[PDB]
RNA sequence: UAGCUAGUAGGUGGGGUAACGGCUCACCUAGGCGACGAUCCCUAGCUGGUCUGAGAGGAUGACCAGCCACACUGGAACUGA
RNA sequence: CCCGCAGAAGAAGCACCGGCUAACUCCGUGCCAGCAGCCGCGGUAAUACGGAGGGUGCAAGCGUUAAUCGGAAUUACUGGGCGUAAAGCGCACGCAGGCGGUUUGUUAAGUCAGAUGUGAAAUCCCCGGGCUCAACCUGGGAACUGCAUCUGAUACUGGCAAG
């Protein structure tokens, strides 16, 4: 690595692959299921991971988990995606956005409401 | 774009005094200064070095009322100009035309001033002002305009200031209400209990 | 060939029936990852929810009566708009719809193709592959998946 | 003073003109090593008269064709 | 042609020109060649609004330049102001 | 192939310095002497002679205060490998100007301080602490 | 008038026959604010004696660097077991500008500004193995005077 | 992506142009380019700057200013400074 | 912009409180679920899920995602490595290339110094000025690290010559 190899051949850096591909830098993306499906992790875990199979605008048809507590999504419906990728999932890299295009307005929460577009309730 | 909460819990979250009261009373007449406030504010937690630098910004806001974008601002300009930056920072911070109005002691409690100035009764050099933020430069003279000279607050306050220490940067006559900004306060005219390294250290992070 | 996938069906579709629901395809995928997948049919709709409720029950059942001792994955799932078929009587109610097929041998002239359904009969079905209405026996066809097209 | 620059044929396989390299020590952008650049051109000479290798002296003058800008204007070392 | 004229600088409602020389053909606020001093409308006697070169000026008009009649009536008052 | 001289005869000093010596010798040359003198005059060294014609070699007498070198960290800059110049306001600083850097100037050669002083330019060779 | 900080504390394992046992070693520095530091790491089985015994140990061991006026007189950079760390003195009144692990280091010494950066890997016993050898390693505008035979501002 | 090029490289003459010029043509010469990356391929308007960075750099060229390019697609010209 | 009027009268929210990371308990809760940037979390009690109280941060905003740099010395010119962690070609010869002992002369290319031209304006920066402050606008300067040219300097490197 001396400098007589590095004006033969410059110090190059690998691209940044990114982990969301199918947003191509769109902060979000619209998309249709193509399927519903939970899955049960091993013997020693048991819980249940919702997801759903989902054809975007661009043509991708990707993995997006269901954030879950609304869950009224069948096939054709239309939903909004946003890229958030949570452990114990193995291709999941995306999220269902919860509040907006046909996602159903979670039960009253009072707490943390806005990242499940749930409004304030007005007593 | 201002804190409205009750006052002495800050102090009490804060652990001092802050003159947030006229400061008829002792504040252990009015509260628990010596304990935090809430459900477990008795219990004295173990902090952190960042919960210090933490909770010393705080402190230097809360005892001024900037709120924090602004606040930075000061900084991010303090650290700018020449000089020891953390230093500075309060000189400017000592400038902001409502704390030199209650350094003047027109008004008990900075708010009360500030309040004044944003009700339009104070003329710096003979203009109108009711910017709370608007900077002040020495040899400035701030008044009182007629339409509150008569005012009840501003006489109750001024026989409230002398029960301090007067401030030897500016100086003021209570006789008509106005006082000259004659020169830019100098570190040792503060308090020492401000520790401004560490105010410096933690926007550095 | 079947990892006594008959019992598979049989606990499976136990609780599915009990559900009022109707049990479709039933597949298991081992050493890449040993879950099980399933397709299930309900005429009202199938929401994540119920894929839920079914997979709790399901898992209940294969708990006790698991005696393959793989280790223990296996998903939910309702048909997607790519939904395999695996009844003759599955060809039939997809009576014009585009199936892709890919015969078990992997010898040339294997029928790798996709055709639309035309006629459908127990162990050949009738589907349009280069003008053609060819004739496919189920059982040797290593997989078929019907529709991938989204309209 | 008329500016000019000083390289070296490399060719004159051509009628009455030269393929001159010149030669500019330049240090590297970046990795500070000074390296050695050469600029061929195309060199309008008059009378054909250059061989190779001998450095010659040239200078800038209006298009005489698709390529050549340079007129010659001495010869300082006569290819030994 | 060539002229001297105002481009216009400063923000809404509180406008500043910078009288400069530049070929007719350029947009207002576009290329020029010799920025030769400003104006300020809203001066009001805080601080001068008028400041030209106006030497450099008539070396211009005198090579052909021509006068946009605002800077016109400007270049009067300097010279009224003496 | 020993493609430098200088660097080695720093080595020799390093690595004389380290292995304690009281004394150490170079194959001289007209540049090394120079740049012996500056440094011998900026007590980084005590003296320094050289003798003999046809292969005249230099000589150096160490250093040492409490125990310890003077002189303990050397590295030549402007190497073969790579030259190195530098402007006159660039002119670096040693340990914020504790150390030295000797640089050669048209005006020949001395510390940095002194360049500075007579404000030239030139090729940095070596820093020295 | 001492002045103390602990740095870090890990629990750490040892297996025997039946299971393990475990421990905790401590790490702190003491300082006087005068330039003059030392550090302590100790084990123990239980936290405040770890704590107490390290303390103990770094009253000692203390060395006096000749710093001037709460920060370095020099850039200087201190390389131990696998750790980097740059350090060059600042401006008056920038501060203590430096990772968590040498924060302390500089700041019982006596330091007030300085600038300081670490490299490679930071296990903080390894760092501060790095940084008072660092530290020490200054050198006064007369430590040189003097081991180079001269006056002040025959340096400067 | 290793060879590339025959108006190609050069000269002579004529034509042509507001202007130099394979600009064009005749003619002659057989060159010219390339590992200091020719050729080919993919991508892209460029810059002042902008964001980041302690710095060196990295990123970027929305707004504003300079320059270029284009005006359904393709081609051609006319008029005219 | 000013003056007058009435009346506290018309105007506060959003995240978060296991650690990182400032801020904690109660009750459900049953590994059902749900939480999740990572590590992780959940049992008969969970300061990590839900509700509640309390608290922290920020504020006409607050969070999430995206994108870029940074942190990253993680392409290491500044500023990394290669015995075993990834990394010395199986070995050799050798062209191009890179690099080169020592003395003198010469050259002035590199190099350095100086001058001169240029490096648009805006922008950034310093000192001002003006909008009540600020943002914003503006004077002047600095700077634009560049390039070219001229005149020098000769230690260094190169060229030439002679050793
Ligand atoms: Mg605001
Ligand atoms: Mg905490
Ligand atoms: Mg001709
Ligand atoms: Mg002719
Ligand atoms: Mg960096
Ligand atoms: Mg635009
Ligand atoms: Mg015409
Ligand atoms: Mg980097
Ligand atoms: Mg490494
Ligand atoms: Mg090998
Ligand atoms: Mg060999
Ligand atoms: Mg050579
Ligand atoms: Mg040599
Ligand atoms: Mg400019
Ligand atoms: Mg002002
Ligand atoms: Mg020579």
């Amino acid at each position: 690595a001396t400098v007589n190899q590095l004006v033969r051949k410059p110090r190059a850096r690998k691209v940044a692959k990114s982990n969301v591909p199918a947003l191509e830098a769109c902060p979000q993306k619209r998309g249709v299921c193509t399927r519903v499906y939970t899955t049960t992790p091993k013997k020693p875990n048991s819980a249940l991971r919702k997801v759903c199979r989902v054809r975007l605008t661009n043509g991708f048809e990707v993995t997006s988990y269901i954030g879950g507590e609304g869950h009224n999504l069948q096939e054709h419906s239309v939903i909004l995606i946003r890229g958030g990728r949570v452990k114990d999932l193995p291709g999941v890299r995306y999220h269902t956005v919860r509040g907006a295009l046909d996602c159903s307005g979670v039960k009253d929460r009072k707490q943390a409401r806005s990242k499940y577009g749930v409004k304030r309730p007005k007593a | 774009a201002r804190y409205l909460g009750p006052k002495l819990k800050l102090s009490r979250r804060e652990g001092t005094d802050l003159f947030l009261k006229s400061g008829v009373r002792a504040i252990d007449t009015k509260c628990k200064i010596e304990q935090a406030p809430g459900q477990h504010g008795a219990r004295k937690p173990r902090l952190s070095d960042y919960g210090v630098q933490l909770r010393e910004k705080q402190k230097v806001r809360r005892i001024y009322g900037v709120l924090e974008r602004q606040f930075r601002n000061y900084y991010k300009e303090a650290a700018r100009l020449k000089g020891n930056t953390g230093e500075n920072l309060l000189a400017l911070l000592e400038g902001r035309l409502d704390n030199v109005v209650y350094r003047m002691g027109f008004g008990a409690t900075r708010a009360e001033a500030r309040q004044l100035v944003s009700h339009k009764a104070i003329m710096v050099n003979g203009r109108v002002v009711n910017i709370a933020s608007y900077q002040v430069s020495p040899n400035d003279v701030v008044s009182i305009r007629e339409k509150a000279k008569k005012q009840s607050r501003v006489k109750a306050a001024l026989e409230l200031a002398e029960q301090r220490e007067k401030p030897t940067w500016l100086e003021v006559d209570a006789g008509k209400m106005e006082g000259t900004f004659k020169r830019k306060p100098e570190r040792s005219d503060l308090s020492a209990d401000i520790n401004e390294h560490l105010i410096v250290e933690l926007y550095s992070k | 060939m079947s990892t006594l996938e008959q019992k598979l069906t049989e606990m499976i579709t136990a609780p599915v029936e009990a559900l009022g629901f109707e049990l479709v395809g039933i597949e298991f995928i081992r050493g890449r990852t040993s879950t099980l997948r399933i397709y299930i049919d309900s005429e009202d709709g199938i929401n994540v929810d119920d894929c839920a409720d079914v997979s709790h029950q399901v898992s209940a059942v294969l708990d006790v009566e698991d005696p393959i001792t793989v280790a223990y994955n296996l998903e939910v799932s309702s048909p997607g708009l790519d939904r395999p078929l695996f009844t003759a009587e599955h060809y039939a109610r997809f009576v014009g719809e585009e199936v892709t097929l890919v015969l078990r041998m992997a010898v040339q002239n294997r029928r790798k193709w996709q055709g639309v359904i035309k006629a459908v009969d127990g162990e050949m079905i009738t589907v349009t592959v280069e003008g053609k209405d060819e004739v496919f026996a189920l059982s040797n066809i290593q997989k078929a998946n019907l529709v991938p097209h989204f309209a | 003073k008329i500016r000019t620059l000083q390289g070296r044929v490399v060719s004159d396989k051509m009628e009455k003109s030269i393929v001159v390299a010149i030669e500019r020590f330049v240090k590297h952008p970046i990795y500070g090593k000074f390296i050695k650049r050469t600029t061929k051109l195309h060199v309008h000479d008059e009378n054909n008269e250059c061989g190779i290798g001998d450095v010659v002296e040239i200078r800038e003058c209006r298009p005489l064709s698709k390529t050549k800008s340079w007129t010659l204007v001495r010869v300082v070392e006569k290819a030994v | 042609m060539v002229t001297i004229r105002l481009a216009r600088h400063g923000a809404k409602k509180r406008p500043f020109y910078q009288v400069v020389v530049a070929d007719s053909r350029n947009a207002r606020n576009g290329r020029f060649i010799e920025r030769v001093g400003f104006f300020n409308p809203i001066a009001s006697e805080k601080e001068e609004g008028t400041r030209l070169d106006l030497d450099r000026i008539a070396h211009w008009v005198g090579q052909g330049a021509t006068i946009s009649d605002r800077v016109a009536a400007l270049i009067k008052e300097v010279n009224k102001a003496a | 192939s020993m493609q430098d001289p200088i660097a080695d005869m720093l080595t020799r000093i390093r690595n004389g310095q380290a292995a304690n010596k009281a004394a150490v010798t170079m194959p001289s040359s007209k540049l090394k002497v120079a740049i012996a003198n500056v440094l011998k005059e900026e007590g980084f060294i005590e003296d320094f002679k050289v003798e003999g014609d046809t292969k005249p070699e230099l000589e150096l007498t160490l250093k040492y205060f409490q125990g310890k070198a003077v002189v303990e960290s050397i590295q030549r800059v402007s190497r073969p490998g790579l030259r190195i110049y530098k402007r006159k306001d660039e002119l670096p600083k040693v340990m914020a100007g504790l150390g030295i850097a000797v640089v050669s100037t048209s005006k020949g050669v001395m510390t940095d301080r002194a360049a500075r002083q007579a404000g030239l330019g030139g090729e940095i060779i070596c820093y020295v602490a | 008038e001492l002045q103390e900080k602990l740095i870090a504390v890990n629990r750490v394992s040892k297996t025997v026959k039946g299971g393990r046992i475990f421990s905790f070693t401590a790490l702190t520095v003491v300082g006087d604010g005068n330039g003059r530091v030392g550090f302590g790491y100790g084990k123990a089985r239980e936290v405040p004696a770890a704590i107490q015994k390290a303390m103990e140990k770094a009253r000692r061991n203390m060395i006096n660097v000749a710093l001037n006026n709460g920060t370095l007189q020099h850039p200087v950079k201190g390389v131990h077991t696998g750790s980097r760390v740059f350090m060059q003195p600042a401006s008056e009144g920038t501060g203590i500008i430096a990772g968590g692990a040498m924060r302390a280091v500089l700041e019982v010494a006596g330091v007030h500004n300085v600038l300081a950066k670490a490299y490679g890997s930071t296990n903080p016993i390894n760092v501060v193995r790095a940084t008072i050898d660092g530290l020490e390693n200054m050198n006064s505008p007369e430590m040189v005077a003097a081991k180079r035979g001269k006056s002040v501002e025959e340096i400067l």
